[PDB]
């Protein structure tokens, strides 16, 4: 009825009344960073 | 969900010219590597000293 990962974590499953199999992804996700030349200068802000 | 591996700020094309301007300097230049002679002692010499 469905696959899993090294880490037992599911991959693919058989979907209930289509006996197909859909792959799985986690949704894509990242950290946030703020570059400033310093208060001292400017109000200027650059993410990442 | 949750772990992340953050790439290095050296690529590899940099760390190569690194050591390629170095081994460059160290042969064609010899004990006067650093100060800015740039005139080219010859090789033999260097083994010679
Ligand atoms: C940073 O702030 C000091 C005073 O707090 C000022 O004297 C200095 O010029 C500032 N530096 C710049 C680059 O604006």
């Amino acid at each position: 009825q469905f696959g899993r990962d090294i880490a037992d974590t599911t991959d693919a499953v058989r979907d209930p009344q289509t006996l197909e199999i859909l792959d799985i992804t986690p949704c894509s996700f990242g950290g946030v960073s703020v570059i400033t030349p310093g208060t001292n200068t400017s109000n200027q802000v650059a993410v990442l | 969900n949750g772990l992340t591996v953050l790439p290095p700020l050296l690529t590899d094309e940099m760390i190569a010219a690194y050591t390629s301007a170095l081994l460059a300097g160290t042969i064609t230049a010899g004990w006067t590597f650093g100060a800015g002679a740039a005139l080219q002692i010859p090789f033999a010499m260097q083994m010679a000293y």
